């Protein structure tokens, strides 16, 4: 399950 | 990228008693350190060349923050005060009293008008950076206060405690939103937002950091094999190059994982004691380390990647 630490998509 | 490669590259000696924290100025010039020898140092974050020394504080410090302009820094120290600097000049701006037991862990907010403390008084304050006011004072935890951070907006703190919970308060009003907890209950002894405030990064002291959704209520994502029963250990996320989870070990290690795999990438030697603190610079594959007693310094490592 990749997640995304940095961004707000 | 499946493995960094950090290297040692600078020790950052002087300090004469265990090193309690590091922190990068946010913008990547420089780095601050906090000892148990009262003192603050300031360090060339790229060179690690000694800048300066900042005194005052009457017993150990526990904690230093950067304001988001890289001129201001707060401190938290056993004599029950935060402190304001101003870096370029060496110059106490404000003394911060209300806490009736040792401040350990404090953060500007990222508009840097306000100040988050926790306390061995079990209170989380708020703080006026302008006035020095303290603006409201939650009965967040029932143990020491262990961390606190501001989200990426500044409408949400974090709080962790020894009594076992992460918290979520409301900043405007001082509600508690939320309170995480995973059925487990060993001392919470670290937490922090992510860059995008959509996760909170939480130590436990029974060697376990937890990635916690926290909207969701959920903990997506664990890294283990480190030792961590003790102390306060401040873990990271790495973001500028692979991503990754940095954090000391009670075995004098760094341990850096995959974000994603949640494997252990690295390991890094070269402290002869347990790594209290690391930080991640804001733009170049940088760690800063630290360690307590036995050892007094901190470390620069750089990788690639
Ligand atoms: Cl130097
Ligand atoms: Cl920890």
């Amino acid at each position: 399950t990749a997640i995304d630490v940095t961004g707000c998509v | 990228p499946v493995k960094p490669n950090y290297a040692l590259k600078f020790t950052l000696a002087g300090h004469t008693k265990a090193v309690s924290s590091v922190k990068f100025s946010p913008n990547g010039e420089w780095l601050a350190s906090s000892s148990a020898d009262k003192l603050i140092k300031i360090w060339g974050a790229y060179d690690g060349k000694f800048e300066k020394t900042i005194s005052g504080h009457k017993l150990g410090i526990s904690d230093v923050a950067w304001s988001s302009d890289s001129n201001l820094l707060v401190s938290a120290s056993d004599d029950k005060t935060l402190k304001i600097w101003d870096v370029s000049s060496g110059k106490c701006l404000k003394t911060l009293k209300g806490h009736s037991n040792y401040v350990f862990c404090c953060n500007f907010n990222p508009q840097s008008n306000l100040i988050v403390s926790g306390s061995f008084d079990e209170s989380v304050r708020i703080w006026d950076v302008k006035t020095g006011k303290c603006l409201k004072t939650l009965p967040a935890h029932s143990d020491p206060v262990s961390a606190v951070h501001f989200n990426r907006d500044g409408s949400l703190i974090v709080s962790s405690s020894y009594d076992g919970l992460c918290r979520i308060w409301d900043t405007a009003s001082g509600q508690c939103l939320k309170t995480l907890i995973d059925d487990d209950n060993p001392p919470v002894s670290f937490v922090k937002f992510s860059p995008n405030g959509k996760y909170i990064l939480a130590a436990t002291l029974d060697n376990t950091l937890k990635l916690w959704d926290y909207s969701k209520g959920k903990c997506l994502k664990t890294y283990t094999g480190h030792k961590n029963e003790k102390y306060c250990i401040f873990a990271n996320f790495s973001v500028t190059g692979g991503k990754w989870i940095v954090s000391g070990s009670e075995d004098n290690l760094v341990y850096i994982w995959n974000l994603q795999t949640k494997e252990i990438v690295q390991k890094l030697q070269g402290h002869t004691d347990v790594v209290i603190s690391t930080a991640c610079h804001p733009t170049e594959n940088i760690i800063a380390s630290a360690a307590l007693e036995n050892d007094k310094t901190i470390k620069l490592w750089k990788s690639d990647c």
